[PDB]
C-alpha cells in the first residue's frame, strides 16, 4: 500500500510567454473543481509537458508533480470524450493498493 | 477555563529620588536612551536606580488653570493620565525634543543632583548604529549647551553589551540584539566592532504587538471592545514562544490533538460536524460554540499565531519587509566573509562562532537560543564549537557595559568629547573608538 | 566470506565547482545535512556520474565511496517555493550526519 | 482623596521657568518638528549632493549600506486568513488560501476592499 | 497508441507516442531492490563481481 499525491481537475485558461530564441518560457494555468479555483505560475519543464500532450481549455487533465506524468481524462460538459469535473480538493492523497506475484 | 485580561495594575506608590547628600560632582552619570524604556543611575552601583518608561504626559487641571507634568512611573497612577502618554520617539528616532530635555529635567532632579551653571558630571549615551547627522549635532546641542557637560561619548548598546560580558576589549564574537524598533547583527573583531558587516532588519516587539494587533483585528472582525496597546502587548509577553522548526509545526498545530494542550483562551472585560472544520477549529477551538452566549462573544483565541507572531525576526517577508532574516545574516557574515572561503572556516570565523552574545529586550521569547543554536549547527561545518550566550534579564546589560566602560579608566579616555573638542572641531566630528559608531566615508 | 565497508555520503548539494587542467582536474563538492555541512574532493569519473543524473545545486543526492555510485534522491524542500507548479520532487534533508560508515 | 492624590505628585515635581538644571545663558531657537519620513529624505538628498561633489569617495557606514538585503532562498508561501501553508491562489483577488472550505466560507463571498486589508500584513498591495 | 492529440509564428509538434497498456509497479520494489541505499548491497556486491 502507497500514497501518491495529485492534481485533477478542469483546466480554465493557459498563456505561455516566449522569448525570441525560445530559451526561458514563463506561464500560468487557471484550473478548477466545482469547489475551488486556482491559479499557478508554471516552470519551464511543466510548460514543456503541457505544450507536448496539447492542452486547451475546457479539458480534464490529471497531474502527477513527482513524475512529470500529465493524462488527459478527456473534455468537459461544453458541447458548443465527455466526462463530469472533478470535485472536492484539487490536492489529494490516494492510497492504490498493489499486488504484485513472485515471479513478476 | 478562559483567563481574563485586563490593563496592567497602576502603581500605587511614586517613584523617589536618592539623597543629595551623597552627591559628588565627578561621579560620571550612566543613561540609557531606549525607545521603550530610560535607564538611569550612577557609575558606582552594578544596577539601575531608575527603571521608567519613556513617557510624559502635559496634565491640564480644571481648577488650578495649571500645566502639571507627569514623567516616567509617575505616569503609571491613573487611567487617564497613562492612555494620554506620548513618548519622544517616532520611529527609531527622536523627533521633538522639549519632550526629552524636560524629561532630562526630571531624571536629573530624581537621581538627588544640586548642581550649578549646568550639570558638572560626565555622561554616557545610547546612540543607534549609523544615526543621521542630525540626532548627532542636536544632541551635541542640548549637552553641550544646555546642560553644560563636562564630557560626552556615544556608543551602540549591543557593543556595550559585549564589552559588559567581555571586559577584557580585546575578544572577538557576534552580537544579535532584539531590540523595541530594530534587529541588529554586529560583528566584533579584537574588541572593535565591524560596522562596515552590520545588518539591520527593521522588525522589534513594537512592530510584533501591531503584527498581533493586525491578526486579532482581521481574525475578529465583529469583536465588540476594543483593545488598547497595552493587553495586546501582555498577550505577547505571556503567550508566544519560537518553534523549533515552524516548517513541521504549522502542518499539526490545528489538529485536535494538539488543539488540546497547546490553546489559549482569552477573555476581553466587560460589564456538518464541528471536528472536520478546519476554519471552527480556527476560530472557535476544540470545544462547541455557543454563538448566543454573552461571555463566549468577548473570547479569542491564541492557537496559531503564538509560533507566526515571533516568526516574523527569522522571515521578514511575512511582516512586509524584503529582507534577510538573522540566520542568512549570520550565514554570510560567517561564511563568506573576514576571508573565510565557504566550506573552509577562518580562524576569526572560528572565534566569532565560539562567543556569540544574545542581547536586547525582545530576547525574552521562549526558544530563541536553541532555534538559533540548531539552524547555526545547520549551516556550519560539522565539528564546529558552537556557544550561545543569554543573560538572565538581557535588557540590562547597557547599563552594566557603561558601569564597566566607566570603571575602567584606562580606556574611558579614548572615547571622551569634552567641551574644548567640541568647540574646536564643531558638530560635525566624530570619535573613532572601537566601541562606538565610525565615518560615513573612506 | 568476504569482509567489506560501507561508505556513503549524503546530503544537499551547496557548491559543485569543476576546474579544468577541455579537461577536468577535479571537481569539489560541498553536502550539507541537518548535522552540518562537509566539502569533498571528487576525481573526473564521479563528475562524469554527476553529470549523467543530472544534479544541479539544491539536489539531495547519495555518494558511496568506495564504488562511486552516485544516486539522486531529488531536489530539497528549501527549493519548492521556487514555482507554484514543477514536475520535481522534493524531498526533506537528512537528519542524521552526512558521513556514514559501515562494516 | 483620588483627584487630590496628583496634586501632590504635581507640587512634589515641578521645576519652574528660571530652572536649576539648565544653563545661564539659553539663546533658545525655534525648531520644525521634522517627523520620521523625512529626516530619510533630507539624510538621502544630503549624501547624494556629496557624492555628486566628489564625482565631480566610496561610503563605509551610512543607514542605507547598513540596511539587510532581500534574501536569495526562495520565499515560503502561507495561507493569509489562517496562516497555514498556502498551496492554492485565488485567480480574482490574488489571496492565497488552505483548502475548499476556506475558500467557500471566507475568499468567494468577502466584501471588496477587504482583500487590501489580508494583503497590507505582507505587503502585497 | 495514446498520444497527445488536438480537440479542435510556428507550431510544436513533439513526439509523444505512448502504449495504452501499463505495468503498475510499487516504489518499494524500485527502491530495495535495484537502486543503492544504505540498506542494502548493490554496489558493493556490483563491485566485487
Amino acid at each position: 500500500k502507497e500514497e501518491t499525491e495529485l492534481i485533477e481537475g478542469e483546466v480554465v485558461e493557459i498563456q505561455i510567454d516566449r522569448s525570441i530564441t525560445g530559451g526561458h518560457k514563463q506561464g500560468k494555468l487557471t484550473i478548477k473543481t466545482t469547489d475551488m479555483e486556482t491559479i499557478y505560475e508554471l516552470g519551464n519543464k511543466m510548460i514543456d509537458g503541457l505544450t507536448k500532450e496539447k492542452v486547451l481549455a475546457g479539458d480534464v487533465i490529471s497531474i502527477d508533480k513527482a513524475s512529470g506524468k500529465i493524462t488527459k481524462l478527456g473534455r468537459s460538459f461544453a458541447r458548443s470524450r465527455f466526462v463530469q469535473c472533478p470535485e472536492g480538493e484539487l490536492q489529494k492523497r490516494k492510497t492504490v493498493v498493489h499486488t504484485v506475484s513472485l515471479h513478476e | 477555563k478562559a483567563v481574563v485580561i485586563d490593563d496592567p495594575p497602576l502603581r500605587q506608590t511614586p517613584e523617589p529620588f536618592d539623597e543629595q547628600s551623597a552627591y559628588n560632582p565627578q561621579s560620571p552619570i550612566a543613561i540609557d536612551f531606549g525607545s521603550s524604556k530610560l535607564r538611569a543611575g550612577f557609575v558606582n552601583h552594578a544596577t539601575p536606580t531608575h527603571i521608567f518608561p519613556n513617557a510624559l504626559t502635559k496634565f491640564r487641571d480644571r481648577k488650578l488653570n495649571k500645566n502639571f507634568t507627569f514623567v516616567g512611573n509617575d505616569t503609571l497612577l491613573d487611567q487617564a493620565v497613562r492612555s494620554q502618554s506620548r513618548s519622544p520617539f517616532d520611529g527609531p528616532f527622536v523627533t521633538n525634543w522639549n519632550l526629552t530635555e524636560e524629561i532630562l529635567d526630571y531624571t536629573f532632579h530624581h537621581l538627588g543632583v544640586v548642581p550649578d551653571n549646568g550639570i558638572p558630571n560626565p555622561i554616557l549615551l545610547t546612540e543607534r548604529l549609523a544615526t543621521v547627522q542630525s540626532q548627532r549635532t542636536n544632541w551635541y546641542q542640548i549637552l553641550f549647551e544646555t546642560y553644560n557637560v563636562p564630557g560626552v561619548t556615544f556608543g551602540i548598546d549591543s557593543l556595550f553589551s559585549f564589552y559588559n560580558y567581555n571586559p577584557s576589549g580585546n575578544k572577538t564574537g557576534l552580537v544579535i540584539s532584539c531590540g523595541h524598533e530594530d534587529t541588529n547583527v554586529i560583528p566584533v573583531v579584537d574588541g572593535a566592532g565591524i560596522l562596515t558587516d552590520a545588518k539591520r532588519i527593521n522588525w522589534g516587539g513594537h512592530q510584533a504587538v501591531d503584527y498581533l494587533n493586525d491578526l486579532m483585528a482581521l481574525k475578529y472582525p465583529y469583536f465588540p471592545t476594543k483593545m488598547s496597546y497595552l493587553q495586546y502587548e501582555t498577550m505577547y509577553k505571556d503567550y508566544c514562544y519560537v518553534s523549533r522548526n515552524y516548517d513541521e509545526d504549522i502542518e499539526k498545530i490545528l489538529t485536535l490533538e494538539n488543539l488540546d494542550t497547546n490553546d489559549v483562551v482569552v477573555e476581553a472585560p466587560f460589564t456538518y460536524d464541528w471536528r472536520n472544520s478546519i476554519l471552527h477549529l480556527f476560530l472557535r477551538g476544540p470545544r462547541p460554540h455557543d454563538s448566543e452566549n454573552i461571555h463566549e462573544q468577548h473570547q479569542m483565541h491564541l492557537n496559531v499565531e503564538r509560533i507566526r507572531v515571533p516568526e516574523v525576526i527569522f522571515q521578514p517577508t511575512m511582516g512586509g519587509q524584503d529582507q534577510a532574516g538573522i540566520c542568512e545574516l549570520s550565514e554570510t557574515i560567517l561564511l563568506k566573509k573576514f576571508g573565510s572561503q565557504p566550506g573552509k572556516l577562518s580562524q576569526t570565523s572560528i572565534d566569532m562562532v565560539n562567543n556569540v552574545l544574545i542581547t536586547g529586550g525582545n530576547a525574552k521569547v521562549p526558544g530563541l537560543k536553541e532555534r538559533i543554536v540548531k539552524e547555526f549547527t545547520g549551516f556550519l561545518p560539522t565539528g564546529t564549537n558552537i556557544t550561545v550566550n543569554m543573560s538572565s534579564d538581557p535588557s540590562l546589560d547597557a547599563w552594566k557595559g557603561m558601569a564597566a566602560l566607566a570603571r575602567n579608566e584606562e580606556q574611558y579616555r579614548k572615547t571622551v568629547i569634552s567641551k574644548k573638542e567640541y568647540e574646536e572641531y564643531g558638530p560635525e566630528y566624530i570619535k573613532e573608538h572601537k566601541l562606538g559608531n565610525t565615518k560615513y566615508f573612506e | 566470506r568476504i569482509k567489506e565497508t560501507k561508505e556513503v555520503y549524503e546530503g544537499e548539494v551547496t557548491e559543485l565547482t569543476p576546474e579544468d587542467a577541455k579537461t577536468i582536474s577535479h571537481v569539489i563538492v560541498g553536502l550539507k545535512s541537518a548535522k552540518g555541512t562537509k566539502t569533498l574532493r571528487l576525481d573526473p569519473t564521479i563528475y562524469e556520474s554527476i553529470q549523467r543524473e543530472k544534479v544541479s545545486i539544491g539536489d539531495v543526492i547519495y555518494i558511496e565511496a568506495n564504488t562511486g555510485a552516485v544516486k539522486r534522491v531529488g531536489r530539497s524542500d528549501a527549493y519548492a517555493t521556487e514555482f507554484d507548479l514543477e514536475t520535481e520532487e522534493y524531498v526533506p534533508l537528512p537528519k542524521g550526519e552526512v558521513h556514514k560508515k559501515k562494516e | 482623596e483620588r483627584l487630590l492624590f496628583l496634586r501632590s505628585v504635581g507640587e512634589r515635581n515641578e521645576i519652574g521657568f528660571p530652572s536649576r538644571f539648565k544653563s545661564a545663558h539659553y539663546k533658545k531657537p525655534t525648531r520644525r518638528h521634522k517627523s520620521a519620513r523625512q529626516l530619510i529624505s533630507d539624510e538621502n538628498k544630503r549624501i547624494n549632493a556629496l557624492l555628486t561633489k566628489a564625482n565631480k569617495l566610496v561610503p563605509k557606514a551610512t543607514y542605507f549600506s547598513v540596511e539587510a538585503p532581500p534574501s536569495i532562498r526562495p520565499a515560503k508561501k502561507y495561507c493569509d486568513v489562517t496562516g497555514l501553508k498556502g498551496f492554492y491562489k485565488s485567480p480574482t483577488n490574488n489571496i492565497r488560501y488552505h483548502n475548499a472550505e476556506i475558500y467557500q466560507l471566507i475568499v468567494k463571498p468577502m466584501a471588496p476592499g477587504v482583500d487590501q486589508e489580508y494583503l497590507k500584513l505582507r505587503g502585497a498591495n | 497508441t495514446t498520444f497527445g492529440k488536438t480537440t479542435s509564428k510556428f507550431t510544436d509538434l513533439i513526439y509523444s507516442s505512448r502504449n495504452p497498456i501499463k505495468y503498475s509497479l510499487p516504489r518499494l520494489i524500485y527502491e530495495d531492490l535495484i537502486l543503492p541505499n544504505y540498506n542494502n548491497d548493490v554496489d558493493i556486491a556490483n563491485k566485487l563481481k
